[PDB]
């Protein structure tokens, strides 16, 4: 009834705070998980670019 | 101070006689029929009068 609903609503407020801490926990994982993915992609294209510049200076000196 | 302390200590000792319902709780006892209106007047102070 309404009385059990108010009680399970207090417990649902605890549960909602529990989902909010779990959701911000998953977010605090995956924001920087996405950003380490992009940091990998950045450093990878930069290492390839270094190899490209070495290739061009070597071919033109040959 | 002694009166408030004896009152709070009696409330604490009375809290030992409760009957929990797994994050929820019940209680039971007896009282006369002549104070049943006073019992209801006390019962109104519960949250939705649980």
């Amino acid at each position: 009834s309404k009385l059990e609903a108010i009680l399970s609503q207090e417990v649902e407020a605890e549960i909602q705070a529990l989902l909010q801490e779990a959701e911000a926990k998953a977010e605090a994982v995956k924001r920087e998980a996405e950003e380490k993915a992009k940091a990998l992609l950045q450093a990878r294209e930069r290492a390839l670019e270094a190899q490209y510049r070495a290739a061009l200076r070597r071919a033109e000196s040959a | 101070l002694w009166t408030r302390a004896q009152d709070e200590v009696a409330r604490l000792k009375a809290l030992e006689e409760l009957a929990s319902g797994r994050f929820g709780f019940a209680l039971l006892g007896y009282v006369p029929v002549k104070a049943k209106p006073k019992v209801e007047e006390a019962l109104a102070r519960h949250k939705e009068s649980v």
